């Protein structure tokens, strides 16, 4: 009953609901540790890949701000740890990183019927009706899986070669 | 629990004078001078007869192992030797001294996993509760033995016997190799 | 019993629910592991050194990957090994291997051994499904191909290394 | 309050002695096992065979790699745990 690799049936009976479903696990990962840990770092990654993307690409371009030496997105890191203010990015994703902690502990075990990745940041409401909450969740979770690639091959080619905007 | 007298291993030559005998095995029970087997009666600390037949099959197999490798190495025959890789130390106990990590790190890795592995019902022994294991019945062998059961003691006695020698004698290549004179006809 | 060793009884464990048994064990080495895994090995050595075969054969005669430059991989399918090491190419070539062994090992030895396949299908059958009878035919010929080329690549590369490879693709 | 974590009526202790890897089937345990044992193994080798120097010589991923050994106690004895529990 597996769809991405047919000559098997669903790795444990945790995939049988959740967006972006095809029966893919084939280290049996899905039934061995509970599936919600597996998507919030799943959607988290995916995230983060989404806009490492972006600030790679822009950085690259000519984008800027106010200050900040200009420099190639590879010597960046490093321009900016010598620099000082990627520490305070630090410090706020640390404290960002403390309310995920406290989401996730209430996640996990009872208490808080959370989604997996959730959150309400929802300003705009696009995900009012549940059918166009389904589709937005399979849509992210689409990108988040390209961009894991994307932002991987991006680091990758800059950092082999010497380093342009199509990274050849 | 089994009383030592249906385990197959007594010897006819220590009924070698006139009463007893037969085809290897003494009639009037095998030979227990200390009644090491019977210390299960007091106290469950020491082991059964079943522990005590899967330690002596263990050091016999591995002592007949050991005095045919002293056998070969003492004098020639030896692995062919490539890069990285001598097998040219002919004294026994100095030969895993003069060799790589990878060689003898994978001798002792191996016997570790296959040691572990085989030890599935010896805490079922030491208290009599055989029903499985069944002393030294590792698989290596079963059904390749007769299937009547005076062939199979035989053959069950053969194997203890030579163990047993092959025991007293790496025992005797042994601490000799330590002090200077425990075997008279030593060669090692 | 048996029909390769007509004198000495048969197998344990070797019925004949796997195809080409002719009861050929006579270490009894169908014990010490489950016969899916035993299968699974048996069909993914044969299935490499088919490949392997057919790959080697074709090198050595003279056949160049697209752009795949002048080094001494293209002297000899002998050198490719430690040439391409060099390159990095067997390090992406690991990776490739490893990704397919991960999805398709570790399912396939998984689920055998819970119970719920054939050992060693993976679902490509690509074509050929319909002909039950020609399916178990090409079973039986996979097998004797896989044993074939196995003894055949040994052959190849003792043989070759026998004279350290004179330029000699009957060798 | 907490579970009945108490087994000694019991041959095996029950899965929930192992926390959040209560479901890891015994074959990744195992096959975990041994990677961790052999990777910590060759990371407290890389402090012998070479000699672990004041600074210049540390290499923290192999100190990261030598929590691997005690690790690889844990995961063995889970292996036997989920096999006696058929999982
Ligand atoms: C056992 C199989 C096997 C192995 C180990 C090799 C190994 C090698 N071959 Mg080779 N080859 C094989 C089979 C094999 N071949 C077969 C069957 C053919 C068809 C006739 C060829 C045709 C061939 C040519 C024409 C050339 C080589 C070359 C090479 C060398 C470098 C290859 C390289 O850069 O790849 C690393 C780079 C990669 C991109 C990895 C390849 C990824 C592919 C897709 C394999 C991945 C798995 C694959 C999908 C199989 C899974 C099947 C599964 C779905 C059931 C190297 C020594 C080249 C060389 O230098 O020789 C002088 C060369 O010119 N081979
Ligand atoms: C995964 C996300 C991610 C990460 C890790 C980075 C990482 C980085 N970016 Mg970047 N960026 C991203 C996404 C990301 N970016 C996106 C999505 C965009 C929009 C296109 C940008 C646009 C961007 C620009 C335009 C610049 C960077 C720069 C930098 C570097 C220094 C950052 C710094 O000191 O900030 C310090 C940040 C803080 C102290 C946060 C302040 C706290 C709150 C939020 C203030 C609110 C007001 C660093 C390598 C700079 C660079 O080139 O470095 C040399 C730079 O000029 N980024
Ligand atoms: C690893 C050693 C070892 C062990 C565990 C056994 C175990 C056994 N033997 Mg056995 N045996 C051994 C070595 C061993 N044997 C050797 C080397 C010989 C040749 C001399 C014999 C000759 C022999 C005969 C002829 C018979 C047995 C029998 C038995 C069984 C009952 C006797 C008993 O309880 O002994 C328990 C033994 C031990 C607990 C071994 C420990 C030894 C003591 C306590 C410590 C060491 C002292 C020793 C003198 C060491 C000094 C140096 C030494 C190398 C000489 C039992 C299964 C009988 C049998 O088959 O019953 C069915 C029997 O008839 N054995
Ligand atoms: C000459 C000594 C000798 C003899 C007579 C036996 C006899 C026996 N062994 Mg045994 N064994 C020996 C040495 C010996 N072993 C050694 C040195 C090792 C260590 C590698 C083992 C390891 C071993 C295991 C792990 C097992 C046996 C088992 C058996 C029994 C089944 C029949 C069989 O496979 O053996 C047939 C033996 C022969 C025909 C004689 C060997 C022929 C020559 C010496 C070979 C030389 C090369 C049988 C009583 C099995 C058992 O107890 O099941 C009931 C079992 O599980 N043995
Ligand atoms: C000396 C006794 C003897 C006898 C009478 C046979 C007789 C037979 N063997 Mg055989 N075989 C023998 C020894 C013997 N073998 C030995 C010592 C080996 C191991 C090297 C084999 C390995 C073997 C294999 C691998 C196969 C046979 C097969 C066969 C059968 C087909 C005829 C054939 O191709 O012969 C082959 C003769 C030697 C290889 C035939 C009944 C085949 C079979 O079972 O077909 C149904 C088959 O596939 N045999
Ligand atoms: C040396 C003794 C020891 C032992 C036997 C364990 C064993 C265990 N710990 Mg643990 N732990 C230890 C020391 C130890 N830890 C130390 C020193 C700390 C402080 C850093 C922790 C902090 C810790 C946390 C925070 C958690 C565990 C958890 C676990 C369990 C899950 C392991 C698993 O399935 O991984 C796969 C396992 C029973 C987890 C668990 O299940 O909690 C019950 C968990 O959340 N441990
Ligand atoms: C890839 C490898 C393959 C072989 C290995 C392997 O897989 O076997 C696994 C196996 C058996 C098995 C198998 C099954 C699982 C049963 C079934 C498998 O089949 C399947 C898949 O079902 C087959 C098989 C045979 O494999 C058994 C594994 C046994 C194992 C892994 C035993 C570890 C002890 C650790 C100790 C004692 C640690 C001491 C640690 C010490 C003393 C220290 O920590 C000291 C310390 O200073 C350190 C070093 C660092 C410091 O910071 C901390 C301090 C200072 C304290
Ligand atoms: C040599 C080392 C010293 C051996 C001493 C022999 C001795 O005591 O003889 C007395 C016994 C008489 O036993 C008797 O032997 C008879 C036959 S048999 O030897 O047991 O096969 C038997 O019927 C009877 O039960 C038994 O009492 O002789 C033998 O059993 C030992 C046979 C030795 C064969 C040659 C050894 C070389
Ligand atoms: C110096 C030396 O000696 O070594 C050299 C050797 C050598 C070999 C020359 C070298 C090289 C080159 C290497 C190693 C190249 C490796 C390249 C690599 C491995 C590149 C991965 C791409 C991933 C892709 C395309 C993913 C696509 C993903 C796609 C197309 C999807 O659709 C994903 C999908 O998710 C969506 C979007 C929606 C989901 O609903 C469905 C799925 C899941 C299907 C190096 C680096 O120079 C080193
Ligand atoms: C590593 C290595 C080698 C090796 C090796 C290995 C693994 C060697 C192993 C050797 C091994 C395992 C040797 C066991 C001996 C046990 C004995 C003798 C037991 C005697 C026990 C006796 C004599 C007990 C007698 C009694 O109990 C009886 C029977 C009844 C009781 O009432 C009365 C008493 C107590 C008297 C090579 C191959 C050698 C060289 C190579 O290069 C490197
Ligand atoms: C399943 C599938 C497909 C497939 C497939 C595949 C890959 C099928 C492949 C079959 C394959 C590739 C089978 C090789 C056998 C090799 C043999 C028998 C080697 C013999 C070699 C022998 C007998 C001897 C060699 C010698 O070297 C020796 C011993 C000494 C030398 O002196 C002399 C020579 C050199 C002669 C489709 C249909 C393509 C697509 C579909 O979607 C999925």
């Amino acid at each position: 009953k597996s769809q991405a690799l047919p000559f098997m049936d669903a790795p444990a009976p945790l995939d049988g609901s959740m967006a972006g479903d095809k029966g893919f696990d084939p280290l049996n990962l899905s039934g061995s540790f509970d599936i919600k840990w597996m998507r919030e770092a799943e959607l988290k990654h995916g995230r983060v890949c989404m806009l490492a993307w972006v600030g790679y690409v822009a950085v690259d371009n000519g984008f800027y701000v106010p200050f900040a030496p200009h420099v190639s997105s590879l010597a960046a890191h490093d321009a900016a740890v010598k620099a000082g203010p990627m520490l305070g990015l630090l410090l706020a994703v640390g404290a960002i990183e403390a309310i995920s902690y406290n989401a996730i502990a209430e996640m996990m075990s009872g208490e808080t019927d959370r989604r997996p990745g959730d959150f309400y940041l929802d300003p705009f409401n696009l995900c009012s009706t549940p059918e166009k909450l389904e589709s937005m969740l399979e849509k992210e979770i689409s990108h988040c899986r390209l961009a894991m690639f994307a932002f991987s091959g991006v680091v990758t080619q800059s950092a082999l070669t010497g380093g342009a905007f199509p990274y050849t | 629990r089994k009383p030592l007298s249906e385990y197959v291993g007594a010897s006819q030559e220590l009924a070698a004078f006139p009463g007893g005998g037969g085809k290897e095995g003494a009639a009037p029970v095998p030979w227990d001078p200390l009644q090491l087997s019977e210390l299960w009666k007091v106290s469950a600390n020491n082991p059964d007869v079943a522990w005590l037949r899967e330690a002596e099959l263990k050091h016999g197999r591995m002592s007949m192992l050991a005095i045919t490798g002293v056998m070969v190495q003492s004098a020639g025959i030896h692995l062919p030797g490539n890069a990285d890789i001598s097998f040219a130390n002919a004294d026994w106990a100095m030969a895993p001294t003069t060799l790589p990590p990878a060689a003898w790190g994978q001798v002792l890795f191996f016997i570790g996993l296959a040691e572990g592995q085989t030890s599935a019902g010896l805490f079922d022994l030491w208290l009599g509760n055989t029903e499985k294991r069944e002393p030294g019945n590792l698989g290596w062998g079963t059904q390749f033995l007769s299937k009547d059961k005076k062939a199979a003691d035989k053959m069950r006695l053969k194997e203890l016997k030579n163990g047993r020698l092959a025991m007293l004698a790496i025992m005797g290549v042994a601490f000799n190799h330590v002090i200077p004179g425990a075997l008279p006809g030593c060669m090692y | 019993k048996s029909q390769a060793l007509p004198f000495a009884e048969r197998p344990a464990k070797l019925d004949g629910t796997l195809v080409g048994d002719v009861g050929f064990d006579p270490l009894g080495l169908s014990n010490i592991l489950p016969i899916e895994w035993m299968r699974e090995a048996e069909l993914k050595h044969g299935r490499v050194c088919m490949l392997a075969v057919v790959g080697y054969i074709v090198v050595d005669k003279g056949l160049r990957a697209p752009g795949a430059e002048k080094l001494v991989a293209a002297t000899s399918s002998f050198t490719a090994h430690d040439a391409a090491v060099q390159s990095g190419h067997m390090w992406a070539l690991l990776l490739a291997c490893g990704l397919f062994e991960i999805v398709g090992a570790g399912a396939i030895a998984s689920t055998l051994n819970g119970g719920d396949r054939k050992p060693g299908e993976f679902a490509l059958t690509g074509g050929f499904d319909r002909d039950a009878a020609k399916l178990e035919r090409f079973k039986l010929a996979e097998i004797k191909h896989s044993r074939l080329a196995m003894m055949a690549f040994s052959g190849l590369v003792t043989q070759e290394v026998s004279q350290t490879l004179p330029r000699l693709f009957p060798a | 309050e907490a579970a009945d974590t108490w087994w000694g009526d019991k041959d095996y202790p029950p899965s929930i002695v192992l926390g959040i890897g209560k479901d890891v089937p015994s074959s990744i345990f195992g096959v975990t096992s041994g990677l961790a044992f052999a990777i910590g193994v060759y990371c407290v080798a890389q402090s012998n065979l070479v000699n672990i120097l004041s600074g210049s010589t540390v290499n923290g991923f192999y100190v990261a790699g030598a929590l691997l050994v005690p690790y690889s106690w844990g995961l063995h004895v889970a292996a036997w745990i989920q096999k006696q529990n058929g999982k």
